């Protein structure tokens, strides 16, 4: 079925759910399973995006192109995508790169303001644990919580060189895990490898962050090869450098609560879909580096 | 001129054909013969399977390019006459 | 798992007319209206071109882009694609073109080189015949590409270059090959419907070029008012001129159809490994640096 | 280079066969892929179906001579097997 | 009825070893002692050899022989054919030749024309590798064979002059491809075997051109002490020494069997058509006048 | 199954048909379809034949060549070779043409000799139409036959032109087609495209009258293309030539006979065969070519 999501100030992703695209009398439509179709509107739509067990003919795309609306495929859900071709200025007349591919690249080159853009998204990522709340486990506004944010504001502001930044990267993944582990009354150590269903929960969860954040950056234009954490010879950098803010404050926690009481894994990623809706992240993302670039 | 017959035909113009082209050619099996053979030879090789009559279904392969064939059967970008 | 199958070793090619792309037991294939069902093979396609009348479904879309084949749309024009985006890339190598591409001058050097490795595609794919390797016009008109493409004072001089270029190149074959068909989309004759089916092979081709190695399409080397669409004629007019061309006027003038065209389009493309081609020799663009 | 693959395996391995060599190239009939793959590429497909097993009857050929063939099949002579 | 395929056109070559020659529903074959039928192609085989173990039946026979493959018999030393003799032959070919042959003089001018068309052979006959065109010691050698064909005294003077050469020849090529291997005909070794498995296409090849062109093998241009079996000798070392050698020394020393062996002789003969090369070279002895 | 006949001193055709030739302890036998196997002698043969459904082994030439012995390959009757090695002065030792080969190019290189062996040739057709007899139809000696034998005597030796010897020839058989058409209460005209038993009857005899002067042109040696009365660019010469010798005496008689009372073409060859071993025409046609050749 039709699903939306705002993007930057209006509802404008189309999710299609298993349904056939085609044009009828001259203008998109589709059926779904069960027989019945709807038209598209044209003036409210700028992401258009198919999701598993949907097909589209070619017309479909002729028309749908001639006035300027893009279309892309994800997993089902629509956060995790797979196949689409790429935001420009317009698609029609004048292809040249948004302006947000400027700011970001002009920000990377030069060194002392990539710090700074640096220093900002972890201020962002406090930011984002700040103000997400969830009704379950950690309330964000707690002793300890607030002690390791104090600290941690103080020890990236006062930080110059990178290695300091995964240093403090690591110490805060670190303690963030003894605090969710210590309000669950577990012991608990992150790793791949492990078997055990807590892991593997942190590890799909951890891979739904990077479905939405490559959605996200997709919707800005922005390619998955641009880190400013991690290493430059690092495959998906960018992807990894912005998940990780979204990652500590909300993955985290949803993924140790679906491990408690242990539901399956279908409807996990319900709950994050679900999630991811109600409460606009993607939109959130988009404002994130919408006050990146322009600086 | 090493060139290669492909025939989908049917009993008995299946085995009439595999007498016919089998004396030219070397049997290989699933109804194919690679062999090597001459120009003229695939002239009299044309006749003699435009003397076999209908019902014939039969592909020559120079290399990749269809040099002949005959009889009713739809091939397209691939050469694949679907798979079953 | 196996490694995947690297994508210079893929080697089918389709433009796919009057039918409907979908997946079976496994098998990704295609339906006619006669019940009857093609093969697609995955791990060494490059890309299926969608003509008019025709839809791919999802879970088919999903197997060939797990493996990284191109599949785009038909109605040289405003061309509609879909890139794999789940197989994270090397971001080494887009990582130096964007390094180069956002500075205008090293922008204009990798646009003289790609354009200029055209005539290393008409050198480096022999087995011509008819003009052959030239009939005293061929190689003065990509001499005459060269002289334009080493000039290369702005984006938008040459933005219109290469529509005049295979207007001259379609008019150029013809006069020893006996019609008189201009450049158009629409035109029934067959010489048009098959240049016309042909050269969107060049687009696939350049397409999974850059799907794995390179660049994301719309980071271009050509814009302007008719060049509309991107890289993906910066990348395909290697092969469009280069190999469509001749084979396009000898499959029309003597006389079968789009089946055996397309039977020699896989011949010609894939014997000299011109998808591995085109991979190690804009990695010699991307990795300049 | 141009690779013309003949398989002459049983059932339910013959479409094991048939489902890694039909990703490769394009079923043109009667269990006969034909195609076109490089020298690494040839490397790619004959570790395949070594990883495919036991009971795999495949012969490979670029032109008129054989490159590989993994099972043991009797190609007896020259270029051909018939049986009866 | 058709035309009978003229002999020039017809392709295939076989030795047959340890086998039983008969002809099932029509057509030509040969059985293993498991069945494995091998039917042959009698529209364009030249000839069949039999090694030991072997044997053929009349209708078999007469079917080759209606057109016209020619059956021997292969225990260099004695060879035992059958020539096909219902198909009348072409008159003017063999009264030419007979008319020079029994004058002395012209039967040393065709001797020495067919043994100088060896260097022919050689140049015209390319596709080799190893030595190929010379390797400083075979260019000196088919030079000192023109001299002493040239110098053409006596006929019984180079009765066995060829066997010097196949012995020396045997050796020439072993300096590069490492074996000590010397002529003979029960050396176990896979070097002598293919030399000994080789001789018979050269005797087929000459016998199948000597069926219908021209001459009967019992009138000869070569007799002597050592040289036991006639003309099919003289018009098979042109392609003993030229063709079957370097293929022989390949197969020895890459190390395959005797299978690929025939058939990389049968790829060499349809390569250049050299069945249509020496009929139309042995018609320049026979329709010299 | 096993024949015999002779050729110039001794039974020395080895007509074997239907049986498989093997060696047995080191010797050539052969053991027929009904299982009984038999030797072969080594110095009372020369000729050894295979008819229909005969087989034969490779080691059987090895030591039949070994020992001086010629093979060759024919259908039923023994008469009709097809498949053939070729006579030497010796297999092993001397690959030297016989002496009747140089005698016959000799006699056709002299001009006035080959016209004289033409007129002989013509004479001893006269003679085996004199000979050979037979207990039905034409009496060689009555008055019509006496006729036009002492006329084309006087004929044969007034002539000196080829082209008057084959008006000759034409006259003889045009005439004795009118005897023997007489003979029969017929009226006959000789022609390959009639449909009727009689000139089918008579292209039968003829060919089969080519099969056994090429079994003696291959018993003695000589090859099929050295003609003499016919032109020099004419197929199967002394086939055709020698073949007019039995063509006007026996072929002529047997073929009007059998289509006299219109027997089959199965028994008609076989009575033509019969003819052919128990009269033992091959021996005269042999001793023919033996006057002609030392002269």
């Amino acid at each position: 079925m039709q699903k939306q999501i705002l993007t930057s100030q209006k509802r404008n992703m189309y999710i299609l759910s298993r349904c056939k695209v085609l044009v009828k009398n001259g203008q998109v439509c589709h059926l779904h399973e069960d027989g019945n179709v709807y038209t598209v509107p044209y003036a409210n739509t700028v992401f258009i995006g198919l999701a598993e067990g949907t097909s589209i003919t070619n017309e479909a795309m002729s028309m749908l192109a001639a006035n300027g609306v893009i279309v892309f495929w994800t997993k089902g859900g629509g956060y995790d995508m797979f196949a689409a071709d790429i935001i420009c200025h317009l698609p029609q007349a004048d292809y040249r790169p948004t302006k947000y591919m400027q700011n970001w690249v002009r920000l990377w080159l030069d060194e002392e303001k990539k710090l700074s853009a640096a220093k900002e998204i972890l201020k962002m990522r406090v930011d984002s644990l700040s103000t997400h709340v969830h009704d379950f486990g950690v309330d964000v506004e707690n002793k300890r919580v607030s002690s390791i944010v104090n600290k941690f504001d103080k020890g990236v502001t006062q930080a110059t060189s990178f290695e300091s930044l995964l240093g403090h990267e690591g110490t805060f993944v670190k303690s963030l895990y003894k605090e969710y582990a210590l309000e669950y009354e577990i012991e608990f150590k992150r790793d791949h490898k492990s078997a055990d269903n807590y892991n593997k929960f942190l590890t799909l969860g951890n891979y739904y962050a990077y479905g939405i954040a490559r959605s996200s950056l997709w919707a800005l234009g922005i390619d998955n090869s641009f880190p400013l954490l991690h290493g430059s010879t690092r495959r998906g950098g960018l992807v990894f450098d912005v998940a990780d803010i979204i990652k500590t404050s909300i993955i985290l926690p949803l993924a140790f609560h679906a491990a408690d009481q242990g539901m399956s894994n279908t409807e996990f990623k319900r709950s994050c879909v679900a999630y991811f809706d109600k409460n606009d992240i993607l939109a959130y993302l988009i404002n994130n580096i919408k006050r990146l670039c322009m600086e | 001129m090493f060139i290669r017959i492909k025939c989908f035909s049917k009993q008995p113009i299946a085995k009439k054909v595999s007498r016919e082209v089998s004396a030219y050619l070397e049997y290989t099996g699933n109804n194919t013969w690679e062999g090597h053979i001459s120009g003229q030879g695939v002239s009299n090789l044309q006749t003699k399977l435009i003397n076999v009559g209908k019902g014939v279904k039969v592909v020559c392969n120079y290399q990749d390019k269809v040099l002949f064939a005959i009889g009713n059967v739809a091939m397209s970008d691939t050469g694949s006459v679907p798979k079953y």
